[PDB]
């Protein structure tokens, strides 16, 4: 059992509403972590106990190189602590605002990162529920780790569950079947996915308003356009995946799941196998 | 509470 005297802190990574994440390093090991420390009380006073017991039970789930890992979680009297792998390279959104728009190898490649990432995650019944670029850090070596699972949802095999009936996500990326039947499902990250992919291509997520209302309204009426020079094997993908129906979205269980997906022609190149020992390509 | 909150990987 790890204590808070085993690491050395260091800078602050990143602050979130309820958690600070600090740069650590263990003092037996000289290993570097990423730690997110919230304050006990300051969690049971804002009824998030919840959330940070579903991180922790989500995370300890998971062990793919596409997602952060969770290799401990201590407590003192204050504070809890998660010990995670530190993303070099921060967050994709970085990127996409930096560059404005990724050329088509740069989509390609990170589209099927986060394809291979959700096929595994779907493969164990959990949807993440909040996928979005702010929540995929990339490493060192610019691969994808997807993070922030106090949102997501572990389906229930004994019951073969398929619906979640919490409302969280982000405006942006809330799958329409969310706002109407208020619930989601594997699929509704399929169409977060779709926004993403929109969003590396067109600088911009596809549904956009200065209020999240105005957001909603679109979403559910499929309200939105492509740019011009918009990739045209992309565009396909996009309109196969932002589909109102949930059991119509490509890669979705109803539509017989992943290899469809991976068999679109937007992945003709890409090899599966082993991706996250390939070289990304550069980001320009 | 947080009985069940400590872990290692
Ligand atoms: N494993 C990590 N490696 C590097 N940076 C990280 C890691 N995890 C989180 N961060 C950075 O720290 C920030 C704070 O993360 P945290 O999960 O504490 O809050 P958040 O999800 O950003 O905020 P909110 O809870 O308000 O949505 C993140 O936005 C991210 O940029």
């Amino acid at each position: 059992k790890k204590r808070p005297e085993d690491f050395k802190f260091g800078k602050i990574l990143g602050e979130g509403s309820f958690s600070t994440v600090v740069l650590a390093r263990e003092l037996a090991t000289s290993r570097e972590y990423a730690i997110k420390i919230l304050e006990k009380r300051h969690i049971i006073k804002e009824n998030k106990v919840p959330y940070v017991t579903r991180e922790r039970d989500v995370m300890s789930r998971l062990d793919h190189p596409f997602f952060v890992k969770l290799y401990f979680t201590f407590q003192d009297d204050e504070k809890l602590y998660f010990g995670l792998s530190y993303a070099k390279n921060g967050e994709l959104l970085k990127y996409i605002r930096k560059i404005g728009s990724f050329d088509e190898t740069c989509t390609r490649f990170y589209t099927a990162e986060i394809v291979s990432a959700l096929e595994y995650l779907h493969g164990k019944g959990i949807i993440h529920r909040d996928l979005k670029p702010e929540n995929i850090l990339l490493n060192e070596d610019m691969h994808i780790q997807i993070t922030d699972f106090g949102t997501a949802k572990v389906l229930s095999p004994e019951s073969k569950q398929a619906r979640a009936n919490s409302f969280v996500g982000t405006a942006q990326y809330v799958s329409p079947e969310l706002l109407t039947e208020k619930s989601a499902c594997k699929s509704s990250d399929l169409w977060a996915l779709g926004c993403i992919i929109y969003q590396l291509v067109a600088g911009l997520p596809p549904f956009r308003a200065g209020n999240e209302g105005l957001i909603f309204a679109k979403i559910i009426k499929l309200e939105y356009d492509f740019p011009e020079k918009f990739f045209p094997k992309a565009r396909d993908l996009v309109e196969k995946l932002l589909v109102l129906d949930a059991t119509k979205r490509l890669g979705c269980e109803e539509m017989e799941g992943y290899g469809p997906l991976k068999a679109h022609p937007f992945f003709e190149s890409v090899t599966w196998e082993n991706l996250h020992q390939q070289t990304p390509p550069k980001l320009t | 509470m947080f009985r069940d909150f400590d872990y290692i990987a």
